[PDB]
């Protein structure tokens, strides 16, 4: 702690630790894949229990009838974003009669986790999402980094075992871009990429959640008997 | 950062007191002689001044004595410059209520309201308190002549005879020992005076270290007088009792 | 330290504050909930440490409204600022749709309360430098999802649970849950089975002046048990260890 | 300002809070003992001092209402903001809502000034307990409720706080029964005046007693009075002495 | 009604030779009701004389005000205040609420005490420093008050001469005048002594 | 340890803190030199351009506050922006609310007090530059003030800045010996601002050309900055003498 | 150690926390910037970290007023942030005087924001070199932004890894034309010199973005370099280098 | 966030402040500064030495007006008094010119000051003021008064003082010097003779800085024919009036 306990200094390598440190906590989290084509884009999220008497938590927030955001790191630090997204969301609809994009709700969210950090008494926040949406110029699925880093990929994971993840996205590359009109195969596609991203724990029903949005689909979230078609 | 540079002093130690309360007692024991003694005419409050020297004027000097308001006047012991900002207040104060109520404020309130104030810089803020400690002379019509000494933390303890300041567990000692309840302003002068004479910290008792300050209900009409004497009336009471 | 902070990283990538809290709910006394769906039943070790406590005016069961209750385990200091923010929220729906607020909703909102800590995250007002310390059992009835019960941490997390135990005893207790309850349970039958886990982490005797029971049904509200019922049910527990 | 003076601790502890509980443990020593038709609070006053003028000393022992009493230990200089808080709370209860105070809401109120602080950052608890009794108006049933710097309260029938409470609390077990409180005033009062004569002692100087009877009415029992109950306290103690002398001689 | 029309209200003052004297009447009205044949107006703090006019409750509200202030400087500074600091006082107060204003007419009276000179001077609602060593005239028969004073004075009264223009005059215009008389008090202020003096007159 | 890190007197009485501005100017090494003409103040100053890459009109040392006063910093380019903006303002403002342009002294005097607050304020670190104004006023004629971040000021007849601005010091000391005036007298205001160069030229031993001078010269009622080809008529005039 | 805040300071004119800052920017990205007499060419090598990426989708240059293109190295999201300020700035100034702001103007506003960061201890500064200029009434410019709030006049800037390599190669192309180049023409040389910089991160693969303000083709509006315009400034680099 | 709002003056163990000390340590390696008061007069003197032989020592003023019957002069910082002396005469404006459009008496104002330096000492973001003031004065309701705040924010009446480097050679120089009457004359002839050991070089008028708030000078009133204003107490004497002072030792 000259640097370590610290939310304020520059840190002899032109870092934060602190970055560093709240990118651990979506290694303690739980996983979600995400993938796009063109005509849509899918979340598909691995909820995690406490035990069996537990409930499962769920790791997708629907923000928009158009959008939707998912956690893989602390809930208390989700529910900042979620509640920020939204607002900005239905200002949108209100006063332009328009509607948000994935794109440009990715920098008003940058700038925002952006000052907490340069503030003391702030932090870099403990999650991490990835935000799906079909909008005006079609899919996009970002990835959101404690960092507030966006990038514009057709395939990407956070949590543990992402690595693997990503391997399978790497190879079925081609053939989910070039699958476009029939939304089955895509969710079926990130079934078994976060298959991937198991250690044998298997995939049951409420384990499972997809939610996804098309061009001609809305924003909808998946579980229980409409998971089991998926697999 | 800004929480690095932090004091962290108006917390408390394992002791369940704080740090600040207990340093400010020190100061107080640097400060000179303030006594008060409850006569039955009056109240007599006998200061000893903290400094002398020789081209230092002491006799425009009234660096002890205080009104508050008319009918209540203080002896101080700690440090000046601070004891200066408290009194002030206590002059607001004062005349708040008499600006209100129309009448003239009891020594109970008084008293209480300034124990508030150095209770709010040792609660919160990392802010150091006025240490500082008064003794009060003060009259009211719902009890008399009162008495009053308070502490650094703001506390108020009720007395019949009391020292702060320097020496004060050997002057506080002839004060006890002494004592009769029956006793009137001319014994409480010589009285005080033999107790400061005792515990001087230079090698005598002269009217030029001497503040002197009595409120007589002997005076005119039988109310209320404070009067705080010129150096030559110390001088003068300093002759008849012969230790000058 | 990594707790010096208000939400400082800390290693890990977890605070260190917020796992403090939960080793103080080891200053807890159990509070063990049974739900069905025929209600849920509340059981809390009340705690008599003294025979000159008055012991049966003290509760571990809080009402947060008629058609909600909320049964508190750990630090109690924490759990007033919860349980009053819960009541108001309950009165704010009813006010602004007339209605009867979701048991999952309510839960939400008092997890919203827990996140506080920081001067400089987010773009909400901090009047915390610190987490809570202290855990919820929230059942209520609503008629979306019938009875329900949820575990509230001091993170800011919540889940609903079938049943769970927290508190002092909390781990054995729950290792007990995990065997003994299933579906076909009801009411009365999940009602002796509390008090059957509390018995084993009960540090006295099982009695009415140390043990409290309170359910919440749809038809009746809430309704917490009187002692000679509550008296009952404790003996006949024991008749059913007479059967053994 | 902003900076924390109340952190979590890392044994599941507020550092502030074992603080406050050794402050009132050096200060002044208020028992409470409740009757079947009273309340009485009975609380060491200093006079150990020499030289002291009484009328003008604040007591120890302040009444909130004219039926609630509010007594105190710990740092004397933090007890003032408390008392003048719930003076305030008494009359706005009056003012806003019709009755005077309960019992029950000053209980609340008072535990959550000191929780308050606790929880919150650039602020540390007061170092005081208090033990708040009386009645509740259009009732007769006596309140006895005890908070603690931590933001915690709790009844009780009998109580102590402050210094050598351990040994206040022992006497009490055997001498305060659950079941059967003292049923007069005289025995409520004169249960109070033996505990305090172990710790306070000399004399009834000390030594103070504040009784509250239901429909509005406190009275205080001066020091005077209570040397009456010494006196009938010390002969009923040596003669009782005496008859256990007689009956361990024969066995 | 008005603010300033609705307890009447007058204040004379004049100087002599080593001497003032202020003086009023007693009639405290509400509005046409009489209420009292009892009230002064004029007040002292030391060995200056504030009579204040107008209106019933800013009589009281700028006399405590003025206790407040006159505190402040004898227990600092040691000594009672000079008849020409206070008229600067009062100047500066009088225009600290200069919209919706304090409701009065304050009228200064003293003999100092370090050159031992008369000194008056006289103020309106929103107040201007108003000099003279004639004499100050103030409230609602303010204006009878000018020419019957001005007929009577002489520059320099031998203090019992002074007392014989000062009570004549206050009596004439508020007995012709409708919210004031019921009685008056004359002050002949001396160096070191004053006498509180009632004039006998109409109480109709 | 804390009187070398945020602003409390040492056990002596001083603030290295206060110190640690003064050395921070020298790090730069820009000198200057500033003299007092007849009808005319003068500052000429050194000017880096070490890159083909940096363009050599567009930096500067020289900036223009009022009409009347022009200020040369002297020491860190970040701290010279915020001063010039805060100068600017204050000398607008008194435009604005007095109907006169601020005079010289007065400048000097306010920075001179905001200086001195930051030295005060613990969360606040002062300026790092050392500003000196200089200006022809016709309230007081030819000036120099120097502020400095301690929060001293006091007026001058020459002065110099930098890290070897005690030889321009032995130089331009000699000069008012010989000539027994504390001002340099002459009727062209363009000879002025060649004797200063001649004095700058012997004291640091090193000419000068002239896109490593820039020249400021406060005429009567007009301050203005020589351009690179005036700079040069001055540099062959000083040959020629 | 004097990092501790940055009201502390060292006898030796340094600090260090701020120092520190600059290092975020030397493992950056290229980003370099050619002045010429119409305008200005910006480029900036993204680097393509996987085959999951989209090229060409992400852009670093973001537009600030209509003119003034605004392209960052350092810490991407940190730069965002300091390029997000300086557009509420730039809308004030055209509400407030009817006209679009200078770039030196421009440039003088973002250097106080960033001045300030390194005054008081509850902020953290900036880690960005800012890579900007545009065509105005003042005339073309550019101006590079440190971490610490300094900006000079530039004719040749770069920032990132190859910031050694791209200024050494911008001497050469000064001594080519020291009277300057067109802004058409330097497309062809702004892709020349990423390519000679893409060997300080030849360990890694890029995707080549251009942008300009140009006078004489845009109207002096701040435009993106794309399609074919884009493709003849990767051919002329490449058959250079090879 | 601030978080600067705690005090950077506080009580050490074994009594007294230590912040405050530190403070009086810049006075006592500070420019020394001396006051006599006469019957008829006060005097205040100072020494001025130069940070360059290019500076001017006439485009500062180490004696300042605060109003025209009372001035000031310091022994400390130049910085802390440059700041202060602006502070005096904003608070001798809003608290006895706009209240009683008069100049305030010289006990009353000191206090007011030392209320500044005490609410200085209090709170972050500020650390007490590095010097040590003397306020000479003339009010007519309490005569002639001179008075030495202190950097605690406390204050002395003195009968003659000095503060800075030479105090400790200074007061007891005076002791000798100093009488129970003097003459104004004879003042300003002792308070050189007492600053002629305390110089280390120049004592010349153009480096000797010599105030005397003496007696009321008409021609300095800038107004006539109003004879219940009195003209300045205070007057700057100019280097050829010192010169005078100096072969008359």
């Amino acid at each position: 702690n000259n640097y370590d306990g610290d939310t304020v200094t520059f840190s002899p390598t032109g870092r934060l630790f602190q970055v560093e440190y709240a990118l651990e906590a979506i290694k303690q989290g739980s996983v979600t894949v995400g993938l796009r084509s063109n005509t849509h884009a899918v979340l598909v999220a691995l909820k995690r229990n406490a035990d069996e008497l537990s409930s499962y938590q769920k790791k997708i927030i629907k923000c928009d009838e158009h959008m939707g955001l998912s956690l893989a790191g602390l809930a208390p630090d989700a529910r900042v974003l979620s509640n920020y997204l939204r607002q900005q969301c239905n200002y949108s609809s209100l006063v332009f009669n328009r509607k948000l994009a994935v794109e440009r709700a990715g920098h008003l969210l940058c700038d925002k986790a952006q000052k907490n950090t340069q503030s003391y008494g702030g932090r870099p926040y403990g999650v991490g999402l990835l935000i799906i949406g079909y909008d005006k110029s079609g899919a996009h699925l970002l990835e959101f980094q404690p960092s507030g880093n966006v990038t514009e990929l057709y395939g990407t994971a956070i949590g543990a075992r992402s690595q693997g993840a990503k391997t399978y996205l790497e190879r079925t590359l081609d053939t989910f871009i070039k699958i476009d009109g029939n939304p089955d195969e895509l969710i079926k596609a990130g079934v078994e990429a976060i298959s991937q991203s198991l250690r044998d724990e298997s995939l049951t029903v409420d384990n499972l959640s997809i939610a996804i949005v098309g061009k001609d689909t809305p924003f909808t979230i998946y579980d229980g008997e409409a998971v089991a078609k998926y697999i | 950062g800004s929480r690095r540079y932090d004091s962290r002093t108006t917390i408390f130690s394992p002791e369940g007191r704080l740090y600040q309360v207990e340093y400010a007692l020190e100061s107080i024991s640097h400060a000179g002689t303030a006594i008060g003694i409850m006569a039955s005419d009056g109240i007599v409050l006998a200061a000893e001044r903290k400094v002398t020297s020789t081209l230092l004027e002491q006799d425009t000097s009234t660096e002890k004595l205080y009104k508050l308001n008319d009918k209540i006047a203080v002896a101080v012991a700690g440090l000046t410059a601070d004891a200066e900002i408290l009194i002030n207040t206590a002059r607001i104060h004062a005349q708040n209520y008499l600006k209100t109520y129309n009448e003239d404020i009891p020594v109970e309130i008084l008293v209480r309201r300034l124990s508030d104030i150095k209770q709010g810089y040792t609660q919160h803020g990392g802010l150091r308190p006025f240490g500082v400690s008064f003794i009060y002379a003060g009259y009211d019509d719902r009890y008399g002549y009162q008495l009053y000494t308070s502490n650094p933390s703001g506390n108020y303890t009720g007395w019949k005879a009391i020292s702060v300041g320097a020496n004060t567990s050997a002057a506080q000692t002839l004060l006890q020992m002494d004592y009769k309840d029956d006793m009137k302003v001319d014994d409480a002068i010589e009285l005080a005076l033999k107790t400061l004479s005792k515990t001087t910290d230079s090698s005598a008792l002269t009217y030029d270290r001497l503040e002197f300050a009595t409120i007589r209900k002997g005076a005119n009409d039988g109310e209320v007088y404070q009067k705080i004497f010129k150096p030559q009336e110390i001088k003068d009471i300093l002759v008849k009792t012969g230790i000058t | 330290e990594y707790d010096r902070g208000v939400s400082t990283f800390s290693p890990e990538g977890r605070l260190f504050q917020v796992e403090y809290s939960l080793e103080a709910i080891k200053l807890g006394s159990t509070a063990i909930g049974i739900a069905t769906k025929e209600g849920v039943v509340l059981g809390v070790e009340k705690r008599a440490t003294s025979p000159l406590l008055e012991s049966d005016s003290i509760e571990k069961i809080v009402e947060i409204d008629r058609h909600i209750g909320c049964a508190m385990s750990g630090l109690t200091a924490d759990a007033r600022s919860m349980i009053e923010h819960a009541r108001t929220a309950a009165v704010t729906h009813n006010l602004y749709y007339d209605e009867d607020i979701n048991v999952e909703s309510l839960t939400q909102s008092v997890c919203d309360l827990a996140l506080r800590f920081g001067e400089g995250a987010s773009g909400e007002e901090r009047l915390m430098s610190r987490p809570f310390g202290v855990a919820l059992l929230i059942a209520g009835h609503d008629a979306d999802d019938g009875y329900q019960l949820f575990h509230a941490e001091p993170s800011g997390t919540f889940y609903r649970y079938n049943a769970k135990a927290i508190g002092s005893g909390s781990e054995g207790a729950q290792a007990e849950l995990l065997n003994e309850w299933h579906s076909s349970l009801t009411l009365k039958e999940a009602e002796l089975l509390v008090l059957k886990i509390l018995k084993q982490v009960m540090e006295e005797k099982l009695d009415e002046n140390n043990a409290q029971l309170s359910c919440i049904t749809k038809q009746d509200g809430f309704k917490i048990y009187d002692n000679e019922k509550t008296a009952e049910l404790i003996k006949e527990l024991k008749e059913k260890e007479a059967a053994e | 300002y902003d900076r924390a003076l109340s952190i979590f601790s890392p044994d599941g502890h507020i550092f502030q809070v074992e603080y406050a509980l050794e402050a009132v443990k050096r200060g002044t020593c208020a028992v409470g003992v409740k009757g079947k038709n009273c309340v009485v609070l009975g609380c060491e006053r200093r006079s150990t001092l020499k030289l002291q003028d009484t009328r003008i000393t604040p007591s120890k022992v302040s009444k909130i209402d004219s039926h609630v009493v509010l007594s105190f230990s710990g740092l004397n200089a933090d007890s003032r903001i408390l008392i003048e808080k719930a003076r305030v709370e008494a009359q706005s209860h009056r003012l806003t809502l019709e009755d005077p105070v309960t019992v029950e809401y000053l209980t609340r109120y008072v535990a959550g000034v000191q929780q308050r602080y606790t929880q919150s950052g650039g602020v540390r608890p007061f170092g005081v307990s208090t033990l708040i009794a009386g009645f509740d108006p259009r009732d007769d049933e006596p309140k006895l409720y005890q908070t603690e710097p931590s933001g915690i309260y709790s009844s009780w029938s009998a109580q102590t706080i402050g210094r050598n409470s351990k040994t206040v609390r022992e006497f009490l077990e055997k001498n305060y029964d659950r079941k059967e409180p003292p049923a007069t005033v005289e025995e409520c009062v004169k249960l109070t005046v033996r505990s305090l004569l172990e710790v306070v002692q000399t004399g009834a100087k000390n030594i103070e007693i504040t009784v509250v009877k239901p429909d509005s009415d406190i009275v205080a029992l001066s020091s005077e009075e209570i040397n009456q109950y010494v006196t009938q306290i010390e002969q009923e103690k040596q003669e009782q002495q005496e008859q256990d002398k007689k009956k361990k001689s024969n066995h | 009604s008005d603010p300033s029309s609705i307890n009447g209200g007058i204040v004379v003052a004049m100087t002599g030779k080593d001497c003032v004297a202020i003086a009023c009447d007693l009639r405290l009205g509400s509005q046409s009701l009489g209420v009292s044949n009892k009230f002064e107006k004029i007040f002292h703090y030391g060995h200056v004389f504030l009579g204040i006019t107008g209106l019933a409750t800013d009589v009281t509200t700028l006399n405590e005000m003025f206790r407040y202030k006159t505190n402040l400087y004898k227990l600092k500074e040691e000594r009672a205040i000079e008849p020409e600091t206070f008229t600067q006082l009062v100047s500066s107060s009088l225009y600290e609420r200069r919209f919706g204003p304090y409701f009065v007419g304050p009228v200064v009276a003293g003999i100092n005490s370090k050159s031992g000179k008369p000194f008056i001077a006289g103020f309106d609602l929103i107040g201007c420093i108003d000099e003279a060593k004639d004499f100050i005239v103030s409230g609602t028969a303010s204006d009878q008050l000018f020419g019957m004073c001005e007929s009577l004075y002489e520059p320099n009264l031998e203090p019992e001469d002074l007392f014989e223009t000062i009570s004549q005059a206050l009596l004439n215009a508020a007995d012709r005048d409708a919210l004031s008389g019921w009685g008056a008090v004359v002050y002949i202020i001396k160096k070191d002594e004053v006498v509180k003096r009632y004039l006998k007159m109409r109480q109709d | 340890g804390y009187d070398r890190h945020i602003t409390i007197f040492s056990p002596e009485g001083r603030l290295y803190q206060v110190e640690y501005a003064f050395k921070a100017t020298n790090q730069t090494n820009i000198n200057s030199l500033a003299v007092r003409g007849k009808d005319c103040t003068v500052v000429i100053s050194q000017k880096k351009v070490p890159d083909k890459l940096l363009d050599p009109t567009t930096v500067s040392y020289i900036f223009c506050i009022s009409r009347t006063i022009g200020m040369v910093v002297n020491g860190p380019i970040p701290d010279a922006r915020n001063a010039a903006l805060r100068a600017k303002a204050e000398a607008a403002e008194f435009r604005y609310k007095y109907g006169y342009d601020m005079p010289c002294d007065v400048l000097a005097k306010r920075m001179a007090n905001l200086s001195q607050i930051y030295t005060q304020r613990a969360y606040m670190r002062p300026l790092g530059v050392i500003l000196t104004f200089v200006s022809v006023d016709e309230e007081l004629g030819p000036s120099i003030y120097k502020t400095d971040p301690a929060g001293y000021y006091v007026g001058y007849k020459a002065t110099a800045t930098g890290p070897k601005q005690q030889e321009i010091t032995t130089n331009l000391e000699n000069h008012f010996k010989k000539s027994k005036i504390d001002h340099i007298n002459e009727e062209s205001w363009e000879k002025v601002v060649e004797f200063a160069i001649t004095h700058m030229i012997d004291a640091l031993g090193t000419e000068f050309s002239k896109n490593d001078l820039e020249v400021g010269v406060a005429t009567k009622d007009k301050f203005f900055t020589l351009s690179a080809e005036n700079i040069e008529e001055r540099l062959v005039a000083i040959a020629e003498q | 150690g004097y990092d501790l805040s940055n009201s502390v300071f060292s006898p030796d004119g340094r600090n260090f926390q701020v120092e520190y800052a600059v290092k975020a920017v030397e493992n950056g990205t290229t980003s370099i910037g050619i002045k010429c007499n119409d305008g200005v060419v910006f480029a900036v090598e993204k680097l393509i970290t996987s085959k999951l990426l989209v090229p060409q989708k992400n852009v670093k240059i973001q537009v600030v007023d209509r003119h003034i293109g605004c392209v960052y190295s350092g810490l991407i999201p940190d730069g965002r942030h300091l390029v997000n300020r300086g557009r509420e700035e730039a809308a004030s100034f055209k509400k407030l005087y009817k006209t679009p702001i200078p770039i030196p103007a421009f440039a003088d506003r973002l250097g106080q924001y960033v001045q300030a960061h390194t005054l008081y201890n509850s902020v953290r500064p900036f880690g960005v070199s800012t890579i900007f200029g545009g065509v105005d009434k003042n005339g073309a410019h550019l101006y590079m932004l440190e971490p610490s709030g300094s900006y000079w006049g530039y004719k040749g800037a770069a920032t990132g890894k190859g910031r050694q390599s791209a200024k050494a190669e911008l001497e050469k192309l000064v001594d080519h034309h020291p009277e300057g180049l067109s802004a058409r023409e330097a497309v062809k040389q702004a892709a020349k010199i990423i390519y000679l910089a893409h060997e300080d991160n030849k360990e890694k693969d890029f995707e080549l973005e251009i942008s300009w303000c140009s006078l004489s083709e845009t109207n002096g509006l701040h435009k993106f370099v794309k399609g074919d315009l884009l493709q003849e400034a990767i051919d002329f680099a490449q058959k250079e280098i090879n | 966030t601030d978080r600067y709002s705690f005090s950077l003056t506080t009580f050490s163990p074994s009594g007294k402040l230590g912040q405050i000390d530190y403070a009086l340590t810049a006075v006592k390696q500070g420019v020394t500064s001396l006051g006599i008061k006469a019957t008829n007069g006060v005097v205040i003197a100072t020494e001025k030495k130069s940070s360059s032989p290019l500076a001017m020592s006439e485009t500062l003023s180490k004696v300042s007006l605060l109003t025209p019957d009372i001035g000031a002069v310091y022994s400390g910082m130049g910085p802390d008094y440059r700041v202060l002396v602006d502070k005096s005469r904003k608070v001798a404006h809003t608290s006895y010119k706009r209240i009683y459009g008069e100049y305030p008496p010289t006990k009353l104002l000191v206090s007011e000051v030392a209320k500044i330096m005490q609410e200085a000492t209090q709170s972050g973001g500020v650390r007490p003021f590095g010097v040590s003031l003397l306020i000479a004065g003339h009010d007519e309701f309490n005569g002639f008064s001179l008075y030495q705040v202190d950097p605690s924010g406390s204050y002395f009446p003195w009968k003659a003082t000095a503060i800075g480097k030479g105090s400790v050679a200074a007061k007891t120089f005076l002791e000798k010097r100093w009488n129970d009457e003097l003459e104004l004359e004879d003042a300003i002839h002792i308070a050189l003779l007492t600053l002629k050991e305390s110089v280390e070089g120049e004592f010349n008028g153009d480096t000797i800085e010599l105030a005397i708030i003496g007696d009321e000078n008409p021609d300095l009133l800038g107004y006539t024919g109003i004879p219940t204003d009195k003209g300045p107490r205070f007057r700057k004497l100019t280097s050829q009036e010192i010169n005078d002072r100096l072969e008359a030792l």
